[PDB]
DNA sequence: AGGACAGCGTGTCAGCAATA
RNA sequence: UGCUGA
């Protein structure tokens, strides 16, 4: 059920100067796709650092054997195998695709905003791994450092 | 200090002006008459649409519209009243309009039959009328013009008639806002046009599947229309 | 002290204040502290003489008619509420001004009105 | 025949009293009452049925009038 | 050789005005400019225009420029001779400094036998139809307004008045009790239209 | 008929004492 | 008429 994975690393921990308060908004880049990602992560949870890495996967579903997620929030489930080989789990939903600017250029890239909760993140790249995602689209974003 | 005093004036002035203004009410043909009748206003806003109902049928506000209008449709209007509505006469008259102002683009150039019967300027002024002074004050030229017009042109095909004619008048004049689909203000339908035009290139990149159409839009904004009366 | 060599009826004194706009700077205006509309006519080749404007409404009322006078009223008190940032809806502001020049004449809304 | 086919909202004030200021006077209710002691839940809930024998008799400015029924007005 | 300049836009004043009453006018005289003007014509008797109406070619009209500067009862009666004689009955008299005030009594005086009007030539230096804020005036037909008075169902009074010395009921030459509807540029319907009785 | 002028006008909102 | 409250 995953969307996209891949192996990011940060680059800039927050360049806008807007500061927030237990969210930090890091700027990272992909290895071997040269994706970006803008994502702001609740750091007093999870604290992440300059030229840290981490693979991060995009799915529709926690359980990884094809069942969908009712939408529903119970923390007494009994299937436990949903992925938990990740630290940090988030779940938000996309509300923005819009392919690039770019006219009289091939510009087939897509950047894919997605909202959890407060916490905007934003996947830019080519659209050809980017064609999983759908406005209104719910979706987990996990994570996990390396 | 100055409060005081301003206060004292204004209570003043608004008590004359109620005390003249208060029996102007909207009257069931949307003529706003006084107590007597006097005709004060044929459309109250000059379009009718009290004011807080004009609020979202300004432009800029279309994009909300468009994006819930699901709900607006079943929570206010519904398919009930889409379909119930019947458009051909004043879709007719802005149809008219419109190919009146595409014939007439400088709508201030003095039509008229015998004004577009000069155009033939020049074939009077090549070697017609060359020879004489101004008999009665107008030409020596402009007597040949009159001559060839006056009774040496057709019975009842000399339509030059049709080419200099008066714009329809405009629909809420004719066409009765309240009973009557489509008719709206002549500046509330250009502004649907140039949202439609901009609104049909932005679905063509939109990564987001849009379920409503131009013309469900239009239908959309002309019921919101008369419904704001 | 009261006595002049020669002025036009009316007129005090005029001012080019250069600049009126910034989308097509090129703006200039003639602005007067007096009023009389026909001594403004001679110079229908320096001055525009439509885009004409005058605060009284009673010599617009007499120049150019009675529904150019509604206009005026209008602007008038638009101009009056906007130093305040205040904001009348339009449909008023045309409910009075044509109820004040309802029959021909700018009338006052008082006690000689009635 | 010429006037607008809905029902303003003065005129839907002023049959909501009128009907009422005729139950409160012991008239009888044909919308089936369910336990409710006001009269003006009673009358909406007659408007809301269509069930209401009023004419409203829409003036004119120079005197002639026209008859609607409150049957025949679409209520908002 | 400026009067000459006030005299032509006096004549592109009257021409314009003339055919804004629907008298058959020719696109030169009202696109006519100075330098050409001049070529064709100095005087102030050799300036008098007669036009004719689109309809009822009979119904003609004939405008004056009298020299006097202030016209007087002996000047009125010698072309309302010249009216008489030519079998017209409509005229038009541009004044240069006003009419002695015994003479706009004596024009009013005169049954719609020869119905004359007068004008100031500081008034036609300029067309006041042309400013940004008069609307478009329109004298409506006898049989227009009994269906305006229908669909309304109004009385003649009880209308909106337009003063009979109105700048703008005087330059389209509207008689007492005649209708005239108006086209209002409005910012917010567009084209608002509204109806003056002429009184 | 150029004035001189005498002549009407209004003025947000409720309480208490007290006294005509 | 002197006070007072918005």
């Amino acid at each position: 059920g995953i969307l996209f994975e891949d192996i990011f690393d940060v680059k800039d921990i927050d360049p806008e100067g807007k500061k927030f308060d237990r969210v930090s908004r890091l700027h990272c880049e992909s290895e071997s796709f040269k994706m970006d990602l803008i994502l702001d992560v609740n750091i007093q949870i999870y604290p992440v650092d300059l030229g840290d890495k981490f693979r991060l996967v995009i799915a529709s579903t926690l359980y990884e054997d094809g069942t969908l997620d009712d939408g529903e929030y119970n923390p007494t489930d009994d299937r436990p195998s949903r992925a938990d080989q990740f630290e940090y789990v988030m779940y938000g939903k996309v509300y923005r695709i819009e392919g690039d600017e770019t006219s009289t250029e091939a510009a087939t890239r897509l950047s894919a905003y997605v909202s959890y909760g407060g916490l905007l993140m934003r996947l830019q790249g080519d659209a050809n791994n980017l064609h999983g995602f759908e406005v209104d689209s719910r979706v987990y974003l996990l994570m996990k450092k390396l | 200090v100055d409060t005081a005093v301003k206060t004292s004036r204004s209570g003043y002035l608004q008590r004359c002006i109620i005390k003249h203004l208060e029996g102007l009410v909207v009257q069931y043909d949307l003529t706003v008459r006084d107590s007597d009748g006097s005709v004060v206003q044929f459309l109250y806003g000059e379009d009718g649409l009290d004011i807080p109902k004009t609020q979202f049928l300004q432009p800029k506000q279309f994009p909300f519209l468009a994006s819930n209008y699901e709900v607006i449709m079943k929570s206010q209007h519904l398919h009930e009243v889409l379909s119930r509505a019947d458009p051909k006469k004043a879709l007719h008259h802005f149809r008219a309009i419109k190919k009146w102002q595409s014939k007439h683009p400088n709508t201030l150039l003095r039509r008229g039959a015998f004004l577009s019967y000069s155009q033939k300027i020049q074939e009077a002024v090549k070697a017609l009328k060359l020879e004489s002074e101004n008999r009665n004050g107008r030409s020596p030229g402009t007597q040949e013009m009159l001559r060839m017009w006056y009774e040496l042109d057709e019975e009842s095909r000399r339509k030059y008639q049709k080419k200099a004619a008066a714009c329809p008048d405009p629909s809420l004049s004719v066409w009765r806002p309240d009973i009557y689909f489509a008719s709206v203000s002549e500046t509330f339908e250009t502004k649907v046009d140039d949202y439609s035009q901009e609104w049909a290139a932005q679905t063509e990149k939109s990564y987001e599947k849009s379920e409503l159409s131009l013309d469900r839009l239009r239908t959309l904004l002309q019921l919101k229309w008369q419904r704001s009366l | 002290h009261g006595a002049v060599i020669y002025a036009t009826k009316g007129i005090t004194r005029c001012l080019l204040n250069e600049t009126t706009n910034n989308k097509n700077e090129k703006e200039l205006v003639l602005n007067t502290e007096g009023i009389n509309l026909p001594e403004l006519f001679k110079y229908a080749e320096v001055l525009d003489l439509r885009r004409l404007y005058s605060n009284d409404i009673h010599a617009i009322a007499n120049t150019y008619g009675i529904e150019a006078a509604l206009r005026v009223i209008e602007k008038e008190i638009k101009d009056v509420f906007a130093v305040y940032g205040i904001a009348v809806d339009p449909r008023h502001l045309s409910l009075v001004a044509d109820y004040m020049c309802f029959e021909g004449v700018y009338k006052p809304l008082n006690r000689f009105g009635i | 025949r010429i006037t607008t086919p809905y029902m303003t909202k003065y005129e839907r004030a002023r049959v909501l009293g009128t009907r009422a200021l005729q139950i409160a006077m012991c008239a009888p209710v044909m919308v089936e009452l369910e336990g409710e002691t006001d009269p003006l839940l009673i009358a909406m809930k007659e408007l809301k049925a269509r069930k209401i024998p009023i004419i409203i008799r829409r003036y004119l400015p120079d005197g002639s009038y026209e008859d609607w029924g409150v049957d025949e007005l679409i209520i908002t | 050789e400026e009067e000459t300049y006030r005299l032509w836009k006096i004549r592109k004043t009257i021409m314009q005005l003339c055919h804004d009453r629907g008298y058959l006018v020719t696109q030169d005289e009202l696109d006519q400019t100075l330098e050409e003007f001049k070529a064709q014509s100095p005087r102030r008797t050799d300036l008098t225009v007669l036009v004719a109406h689109n309809d009822d070619p009979t119904d003609q009209m004939f405008v004056f420029f009298p020299e006097e500067p202030k016209v007087g009862i002996k000047t009125i009666k010698v072309y309302c001779q010249r009216m008489q004689e030519e079998n017209i009955t409509r005229a038009l008299i541009v004044v240069q400094q006003g009419m002695t005030p015994s003479a706009k009594q004596s024009l009013v005086d005169m049954a719609p036998k020869y119905i004359l009007e007068q004008f100031l030539q500081q008034e036609l230096l300029i067309n006041i139809t042309e400013h940004e804020l008069v609307p478009e005036h329109v004298v409506m037909t006898k049989e227009e307004v009994t269906e305006l008075l229908a669909r309304y169902k109004l009385r003649e009074n009880q209308l909106p008045r337009i003063q009979a010395g109105d700048p703008v009921a005087r330059y389209f030459g509207i008689k007492r009790g005649q209708v005239v509807k108006i086209i209002r540029p409005s910012e917010t319907a567009g084209r608002y239209i509204t109806y003056r009785l002429v009184q």
